[PDB]
RNA sequence: AGUAGUAACAAGA
RNA sequence: UCUGCUUCUGCUAU
RNA sequence: AUCUAUAAUAGCAGAAG
């Protein structure tokens, strides 16, 4: 968490070279997920050892 | 530029930078699915060598058995199974002329051995075919299922104790009419031809975890009707490898190298002046599906001439068994329907009357060849070794071979001579000229062809003696180091903390001895050691900041301790290794350093992490309390029935064992079952004692009376 | 999909 | 329905 | 000087074929 708060200039995430065999709605889905689980467990502040 | 480590060959010589060229630190190949068509493949390769030989019937077992033996003599040079009985009796006997009496003095040890090896010898397997489950089990548990259903089936020569009288019941089971299994209670009768192709059956298994190899291959393990034979037969021809100057076996290590370096160097120094001398480095191709059984069976018969015959019949069994061996197919396989997303297990046993439609191209065609030979879930193999189980005899062929090289056999100015580890050979040949070196190789090559033996030419060269590798040991005018070969014994083993640091040190120390591992890198291996030791248990230094369950706990032992440097390092204590104090363990290193708290404490008699033994007063322990048990789960089938006797064995053990209290220091010998050999110890035991003085009128009485109790027990059930 | 590679995993009871 | 045989080496003591 | 051996407890781990 510290180490992503030391970034400044996140975008809105966006497919630039897609999976030709896969999903890729389903990989942005997962990274927006990754980032607002991040900033759910971060805004408690009662960060576990795993989430 | 562009990194090319090869280049370095440019300079260094290949041998003496071989360790690069073996990549042993990733994770070797694994088999993923089911064997069955490796072993398919195999049962066609082995058919394929000896198609030409003779196609019969068994008439106790009803399996197609064929024999390549003095079939017509290879026309190219494709693998053959065609050895010639002949050829292989003369080698046998030129053997015997160049070394005289070898055969003799073999067969006089391995009749000692014969008549004083036990039945629990047998136990000393690993996974073994148990043909009452039909399935893999460890080696002890299928030798007792053996013994128990034997004896439910009247057959109890075994009671002696002896090998060779389990071997007469094996004899006297394959007779019989038909075999009880009593399971857990549903009592199955095997018949005679049933029992007969379970008896001589070894089931296959893929090889895991095998460097070197792009592509799979099978193994196979025999059941407890075959092992013993083969054992015997293995002891024979082990004496006689080890009279024998190029037998790469038994010797292996560094007294093996020794050897080897010793021979060549003979070698070089009997090879005179004016000749030509090379040298073959050799790999031998489909070595165990090409070696016969029916050849072992005359070799066996040839080396027992003169001997009494019920040594040379327990000699030839072996070979007859495995002559009409079965190998079962494995697991079968799997097939997946896309369409309706769901996938199922074929059986092997049903690959006889399955449509072929299910398979692909190559499956099919495998299935289409072995259907002939398909019994009972098992094909019929009687030609070849089915992967290494005559390790020691197939060196002896390998060695007659080699022998047939001397100027008194060749009769021309060519001879030959080199090393023979089973299949691996390093053949040294000496002419006056190029042409007698080329016709001193043709000739080796042929009268290998004569006995089944194929010189694999796309793995084998030839160059001027000096150079060569035999069996992963390279040789440039010596043998050098290969430190890449030992790297997967580097680490944590997880036994436990004050073993893994024992092994770890001691790995460290043996290789600075044996591999020439430097005293920079032998430090900086000790370095990393001690990394993947804390990580592994938990135990970073006291006075560091990486937080685990553990830490808080180390912290206070770190903090409470005067003397820090004699905290164990699985205490949080630091490391006081280095190359002066590697053959010292852990305790005794720091033993003096020790607070005399810590060290009571660590040390002490009442340590609950360890066993401890009755004499409810026990013995003090004497290991640390670092030497604790690691939880074995052993937690989905129905063979859940073997966990209660499992546990009234370990009772009666531990019973016996407070009878008995040598017992797990040696294995004990008796006839007698336990109860009687417990009843007459006490009895005589209780008697010394209080003649000596330990017991009064009224307690030996009692014990006496028990003793009785006990034996109308046992009488009267 | 992916791992993987001559047959499997992508949970099973 | 799944780590075989053989040889060496190392460690440990249910 | 010999010494797998004028020898034989067992289990596990590594390597080789
Ligand atoms: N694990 C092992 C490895 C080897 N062995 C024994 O060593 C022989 C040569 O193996 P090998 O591996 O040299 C045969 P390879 O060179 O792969 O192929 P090729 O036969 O086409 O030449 C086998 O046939 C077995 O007797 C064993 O019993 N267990
Ligand atoms: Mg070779
Ligand atoms: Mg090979």
């Amino acid at each position: 968490i510290k180490c992503m708060k030391t970034f400044f200039g996140w975008k809105e995430p966006n497919i630039i070279k897609p999976h030709e065999k896969g999903i890729n709605p389903n990989y942005l889905l997962t990274w927006k997920q990754v980032l607002a689980e991040l900033q759910d467990i971060e805004n408690e502040e009662k960060i576990p050892r795993t989430k | 530029m562009d990194v090319n480590p090869t280049l370095l060959f440019l300079k260094v010589p290949v041998q003496n930078a071989i360790s690069t060229t073996f990549p042993y630190t990733g994770d070797p190949p694994y088999s993923h699915g089911t064997g069955t068509g490796y072993t398919m493949d195999t049962v066609n390769r082995t058919h394929k060598y000896s198609e030409k030989g003779k196609w019969t019937t068994n008439t106790e077992t009803g399996a197609p058995q064929l024999n390549p033996i003095d079939g017509p003599l290879p026309e190219d040079n494709e693998p053959s199974g065609y050895a010639q009985t002949d050829c292989v009796l003369e080698a046998m006997a030129f053997l015997e002329e160049s070394h005289p009496g070898i055969f003799e003095n073999s067969c006089l040890e391995t009749m000692e051995i014969v008549q004083q090896t036990r039945v629990d010898k047998l136990t000393q397997g690993r996974q073994t075919y148990d043909w009452t489950l039909n399935r893999n089990q460890p080696a002890a548990t299928a030798l007792a299922n053996t013994i128990e259903v034997f004896r439910s089936n009247g057959l109890t020569a075994n009671e002696s104790g002896r090998l060779i009288d389990f071997l007469k019941d094996v004899m006297d089971s394959m007779d019989k009419e038909e075999m009880e299994i009593t399971t857990h209670k549903k009592k199955q009768r095997l018949n005679k031809r049933s029992y007969l192709i379970r008896a001589l059956t070894l089931n296959t298994m893929t090889k895991d975890a095998e460097r070197g190899k792009l592509k799979r291959r099978a193994i196979a393990t025999p059941g407890m009707q075959i092992r013993g034979f083969v054992y015997f037969v293995e002891a024979l021809a082990r004496s006689i490898c080890e009279k024998l100057e190029q037998s790469g076996l038994p010797v292996g290590g560094n007294e093996k190298k020794a050897k080897l370096a010793n021979v060549v160097r003979k070698m070089m120094t009997n090879s005179q002046d004016t000749e030509l001398s090379f040298t073959i480095t050799g790999d031998n191709t489909k070595w165990n599906e090409n070696q016969n059984p029916r050849m072992f069976l005359a070799m066996i018969t040839y080396i027992t001439r003169n001997q009494p015959e019920w040594f040379r019949n327990v000699l030839s069994i072996a070979p007859i068994m495995f002559s009409n061996k079965m190998a079962r197919l494995g697991k079968g396989y799997m097939f997946e329907s896309k369409s309706m997303k769901l996938r199922t297990q074929v059986p092997a046993e049903m690959l006889a009357n399955i449509d072929l439609k299910y398979f692909n191209k190559s499956t099919r065609e495998k299935i289409e060849k072995i259907r002939p030979l398909l019994i009972d879930g098992t094909a019929s193999l009687s030609p070849g070794m089915m992967m290494g189980m005559f390790n020691m005899l197939s060196t002896v062929l390998g060695v007659s071979i080699l022998n047939l090289g001397q100027k008194k056999y060749t009769k021309t100015t060519y001879w030959w001579d080199g090393l023979q580890s089973s299949d691996d050979f390093a053949l040294i040949v000496n002419a006056p000229n190029h042409e007698g070196i080329q016709a001193g190789v043709d000739r080796f090559y042929r009268t290998c062809k004569l006995v089944g033996i194929n010189m694999s030419k796309k793995k084998s060269y030839i160059n001027r003696t000096g150079t060569f590798e035999f069996t992963s040991f390279f040789y440039r005018y010596g043998f050098v180091a290969n430190f890449s070969m030992e790297l997967p014994s580097f680490g944590v083993s997880g036994i436990n903390e004050s073993a893994d640091m024992s092994v770890g040190v001691t790995v460290i120390k043996n290789n600075m001895i044996n591999n020439d591992l430097g005293p920079a890198t032998a430090q900086m291996a000790l370095q990393l050691f001690i990394k993947d030791y804390r990580y592994t248990y938990r135990c970073h230094r006291g006075d560091t900041q990486i937080q685990t369950r553990r830490a808080f706990e180390l912290k206070k032992l770190w903090e409470q301790t005067r003397s820090k440097a004699g905290l164990l390092v699985s205490d949080g204590g630091p490391n006081l290794y280095n190359i002066r104090n590697l053959h010292i363990p852990e305790v005794c290193l720091k033993w003096e350093l020790m607070d005399e708290d810590y060290q009571g404490r660590l040390c002490n008699p009442m340590n609950p992490f360890v066993s401890h033994k009755e004499i409810s007063m026990e013995y003090d322990a004497v290991a640390t309390t670092h030497s604790w048990i690691p939880k074995r789960n052993r937690s989905n089938t129905s063979q859940r029935g073997i966990l209660e006797d499992e546990q009234m064995y370990q009772k009666c053990c531990n019973l016996f064992e407070k009878f008995f209290p040598s017992s797990s220091y040696r294995r004990p010998v008796g006839i007698s079952s336990m109860v009687e050999a417990m009843v007459s110890r006490a009895r005589i035991d209780a008697r010394i004692d209080f003649e000596s003085g330990r017991i009064k009128k009224e307690e030996f009485a009692e014990i006496m009376k028990i003793c009785s109790t006990i034996e109308e027990l046992r009488r009267q059930k």
